[PDB]
RNA sequence: UAGGAUAGGGGCCUACCAUGGUGGUGACGGGUGACGGAGAAUUAGGGUUCGAUUCCGGAGAGGGAGCCUGAGAAACGGCUACCACAUCCAAGGAAGGCAGCAGGCGCGCAAAUUACCCAAUCCUGACACGGGGAGGUAGUGACAAUAAAUAACAAUACCGGGCGCAUUAGUGUCUGGUAAUUGGAAUGAGUACAAUCUAAAUCCCUUAACGAGGAUCCAUUGGAGGGCAAGUCUGGUGCCAGCAGCCGCGGUAAUUCCAGCUCCAAUAGCGUAUAUUUAAGUUGUUGCAGUUAAAAAGCUCGUAGUUGGACCUUGGGCCGG
């Protein structure tokens, strides 16, 4: 039964000390500030961030001149340089370890729709998200994780069908209307 | 063990009331945040 | 078991097929033929797969018993044949002619070739001994078998093999300083010109070869091919001219490929 | 103290091995006894049950704990089993199917129960949660 | 108010048929059919015939708009007839279908003779 | 050694001769809830446990044994015999083998459909063309994995902290909550013309008119003494019933039981149970311990094992970056 070959895995890893004051305060920080569904949300970024540091760190073990480590780190920084997670002249291999969740979840498509505008709030922004309303380049994501490159930055917008800014006005606008005359 | 259920039974029984919904999920982390450390 | 197996699953299809995992259960098996079913590509795969003429299995039967392919210059109505290095594949109806080539991946390529350089193919010698009465003949490797040749044609030679008078019209002895193109392991597709030769009592005789700009590694007796006397090959090379090249030279490549576009 | 010797791999090798059984846990496991104990390597195990007993409380505790003697309809083996919770023990009755689950601890005895491993979860297949809940009755 | 493009575009004169893969924009619209890219893609192929035309494979991309396909413009269609999967033809209606009970479709009847 | 037999080497077998082969570096035997492997979980490194399973190799068709056809079978969707089991019988006989797909009995903690199709992947035939329970599709599916709804924004309001002065005010700024508050927005869950999908249907992705007032389109699972985040709340019970993984609660002011309100944790998941990995430097090669806590043989000799003192020219260099 092929179908049976298709791989998948996990995304995250519950931590270790269920109930702490500290870690568990820093959680509701950043669940608050980016407005998230819940703390999974949260623990896949460390996961991923996780993944991405143990990479880098297997790297700097290496020394350089060594041609899996040019070529993974030039890969790994062009990596995060799409994503705009490390910044001009911060191409070094060593400032991708002192990434942290909070640089994850900058780029959360929640988070770039509430600093280009377009939100009023973050909250806002989640389900503005998810009721069709927000395109990248000419498509629509109604994904709220969904990681806006920097040379995707330029060009989130509304849609050219949504209420606000595309066409047709939504079935409570046409309600009112078709009640009103 | 005829005394099976002995507090069980003895206990007055209490009902609920219609406590309004809180919400879940998303909105339900906005009111833990927004009360716990913006109040 | 208690018998020949003749289906082959798609997972165990060798590396350089390059087929997909999930496409199905099973993949085509190639028939006992002239090519060694482990360096092959069959002409299912040749078709559909890579230039696309067909788009299933029995669109490739209804290519092939139109009568259309043609291989080694004869016309061939199997789907599982086993073709293999430097295989010629002419399709008349189109004029248009494939050699079936390496590049330094490990991966078969469809070099294409006008009429002159596609009347003859190119291929190695496995062996030259006697026969019924005492006539010398050779085989090849690509199953060929010679009459009468030539005194001088010893084992690992290479000859070329015309595809009307069917007998050689050349042969290049196989020797220090004329290239290669070796056709097995992790070096093959690597064009370059031996260096060096070593011989072991009771094992493998190893060549040593260098890629013209510079590279050089080594691979046992097995999978070299001499192409040419010297350093001009009697093929055309694919589009890479046989150098594999690091993988940071295939970001270069990418790069200076991008800012120019 | 320690073989530290190039040449003592075999040395080494054979004294953690024999060394590996003056271990509690791997000496459990692998003697085989799980075996011949009444579940054999079950994790839970379904039976019978013969009677309603109640069996005192250890010596800081002062209690009649309300326990059923079931017996294990794949082996034959009779037990002692906890029916937990305030009053629930009434849904049990003599001759009902009951699935034998592991009290905790990992087979052995838990809290002030003297010699019982073993708690009842289901009862002619209904959820034993499920009535104390009131959810869905047997 | 609906766009039409191709790419991927090869014509194999093994199989005498130009194959494409379509990449329809039509935005507003909910979708187009295939009969009503029929008319369309032979005014622009010309095809002298629009049963030669055999499109399929439609997906409309989330967030609707655009589909994409593949199509197969025949250049005879005798070659139509004779190069095609039984189904096509079925679905454009130049043939009919039958329908099976397997019990003796060949196991009783294996026994008599 | 001589020969037989085999496709062929061979004690594979025979005749004769020799008495050898293995074993503390564990033979032989015994256990395995043991098919082997690629690999799976956990992993700072080292490791520990697992591997029926879709890829490869082997083995087996109820248990054994023996064979014909054939290139290939000691074949079971072939036969012959015996043992176990069982079917039809007109009472003579005859036919058997689901560890194939589906299903039924039973066993058990524990496992779906007596569906559709050859359209895809490949095989097979005298063969473009038939067949394919291989295989694919639809159905049950919280095995596991992924994304992800259950509301958002506003001003009124009793309010509640700066900030306009801070004095002495008062209200005012991010809107914090109780607001079935008041209000127009947005949408998909669901329904539904269609189209597309499909071998044919279907799921999906698209989309005409439907489809929201917070009671509803309603989120639960476990707790609130510590470990462990969160009740010196209120009633009942009285070392009873019961909780409690450990410590402990309960003998009339119970934060632990049983309940109501409140809160906490995770949240479409969460507990329980067993096996197992980490924790565990409590298996310690990396890396434990042996005066008194568990633990130096009473003492010496000792064979195999393990371990073994120093010494022998690349000693000074030109050379090219
Ligand atoms: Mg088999
Ligand atoms: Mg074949
Ligand atoms: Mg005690
Ligand atoms: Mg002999
Ligand atoms: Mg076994
Ligand atoms: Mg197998
Ligand atoms: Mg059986
Ligand atoms: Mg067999
Ligand atoms: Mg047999
Ligand atoms: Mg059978
Ligand atoms: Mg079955
Ligand atoms: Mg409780
Ligand atoms: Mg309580
Ligand atoms: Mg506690
Ligand atoms: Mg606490
Ligand atoms: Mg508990
Ligand atoms: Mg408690
Ligand atoms: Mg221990
Ligand atoms: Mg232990
Ligand atoms: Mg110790
Ligand atoms: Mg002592
Ligand atoms: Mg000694």
């Amino acid at each position: 039964h092929v179908n049976f070959y298709r791989n998948y895995g996990k995304t995250f890893k519950k931590p270790r000390r269920p109930y702490e004051k500290e870690r568990l305060d820093a959680e509701l920080k950043l669940v608050g500030e980016y407005g998230l569904r819940c703390k999974r949300e949260l623990w896949r970024v460390q996961y991923a961030l996780s993944r991405i540091r143990n990479a880098a760190r297997h790297l700097l073990t290496l020394d350089e001149k060594n041609p899996r480590r040019i070529f993974e780190g030039a890969a790994l920084l062009r990596r995060m340089n799409r994503y705009g997670l490390l910044a001009e002249g911060q191409d070094k291999l060593d400032y991708v370890l002192a990434l942290t969740a909070e640089n994850f979840l900058a780029r959360r498509l929640q988070t770039l729709v509430f600093k280009a505008g377009m939100a009023k709030s973050i909250h806002h922004a989640r389900v503005l998200i998810r009721q069709r309303h927000i395109r990248v380049g000419r498509q629509i994501v109604n994904v709220p994780s969904f990681m806006v490159r920097v040379e995707s930055e330029k060009h989130i917008d509304f849609s050219l069908t949504s209420p606000f800014g595309g066409g047709p006005a939504g079935r409570v606008k046409r309600k009112n209307q078709k009640k009103a005359s | 063990l005829a005394r099976a259920g002995k507090v069980r039974g003895q206990t007055p029984k209490v009902a609920k009331q219609d406590k309004k919904k809180q919400p879940r999920g998303r909105a339900h982390k906005r009111i833990q945040y927004n009360r716990r450390f913006v109040t | 078991a208690r018998g020949l197996k003749k289906h082959l699953k798609r997972l165990n299809a060798p590396s350089h097929w390059m087929l997909d995992k999930l496409g199905g259960a099973f993949a085509p098996k190639p028939s006992s033929g002239p090519h060694k079913a482990r360096e092959c590509l069959p002409l299912i795969l040749i078709l559909r797969n890579r230039l696309k003429y067909a788009l299933t299995y029995r669109e490739v039967q209804s290519i092939l018993m139109q009568r259309h392919i043609m291989v080694d210059g004869k016309v061939r109505t199997d789907k599982t044949y086993p073709a293999g290095f430097m295989d010629i594949i002419s399709i008349p109806k189109t004029g248009e002619n494939y050699r079936l080539l390496y590049d330094t991946k490990g991966r078969f390529r469809l070099h294409s070739v006008r009429d002159e350089d596609a009347k003859f193919k190119l291929c190695k010698v496995r062996s030259v001994q006697f026969g019924q009465k005492g006539i010398p003949y050779l085989n090849t490797y690509d199953g060929r078998t010679i009459r009468y040749p030539d005194p001088l044609i010893k084992a690992n030679d290479t000859i070329k093999l015309d595809l009307e008078t069917n007998k050689i019209v050349d042969f290049i002895k196989f020797d220090v300083g004329n290239v290669v193109m070796v056709t097995g392991g992790r070096n093959t597709g690597r064009v370059g010109v031996i260096k060096n030769r070593e011989k072991h009592k009771g094992t493998f005789e190893t060549i040593h070869v260098e890629d013209a700009q510079g590279h050089q590694f080594a691979t046992r007796l097995g999978n070299v091919f001499t192409i040419g006397k010297g350093t001009k090959p009697w093929v055309s090379l694919p589009k890479g001219k046989g150098i594999k090249l690091t993988i940071i030279e295939e970001q270069r490549k990418r790069d200076a490929a991008a800012q120019a576009a | 103290g320690k073989t530290r010797g190039m040449g003592a791999g075999r040395k080494l090798k054979t004294h953690r091995r024999n060394q590996r059984w003056a271990d509690k846990a791997y000496k459990k496991s692998h003697l085989g006894n799980e075996w011949k104990k009444p579940f054999a390597g079950s994790s839970h195990a379904k039976g019978i049950v013969l009677e309603k007993i109640g069996i005192e409380a250890k010596q800081p505790n002062s209690a009649i704990r309300k326990c059923a003697r079931v017996q294990l309809v794949k082996n034959g083996k009779k037990i002692a089993a906890f029916v937990p919770n305030d009053g629930c023990l009434n849904f049990i009755e003599e001759n009902d199917e009951v699935l034998i689950a592991g009290f905790g601890r990992k087979g052995h005895a838990v809290g002030d129960i003297p010699g019982v491993r073993f708690k009842v979860v289901k009862v002619s297949g209904v959820s034993l949660l499920a009535l104390f809940k009131e959810k869905k009755e047997k | 108010a609906v766009t039409l493009r191709t790419r991927k575009f090869m014509t194999n004169r093994l199989l005498s048929r130009k194959q494409f893969v379509l990449e329809v924009i039509h935005p507003g619209r909910a979708n187009v059919s295939k009969a009503d890219l029929k008319e369309r893609l032979a005014k622009i192929y010309e095809v002298k015939d629009s049963n030669c035309i055999f499109v399929f494979k439609f997906r409309t991309h989330f967030g609707g708009g655009k589909s994409t396909g593949f199509g197969l413009i025949y250049d005879n269609l005798e070659a139509a007839k004779k190069f095609e999967p039984k189904y096509r033809l079925i679905r454009n209606g130049l043939a009919t279908k039958v329908e099976k009970s397997r019990k003796q479709i060949k196991e009783r009847k294996n026994r008599t003779k």
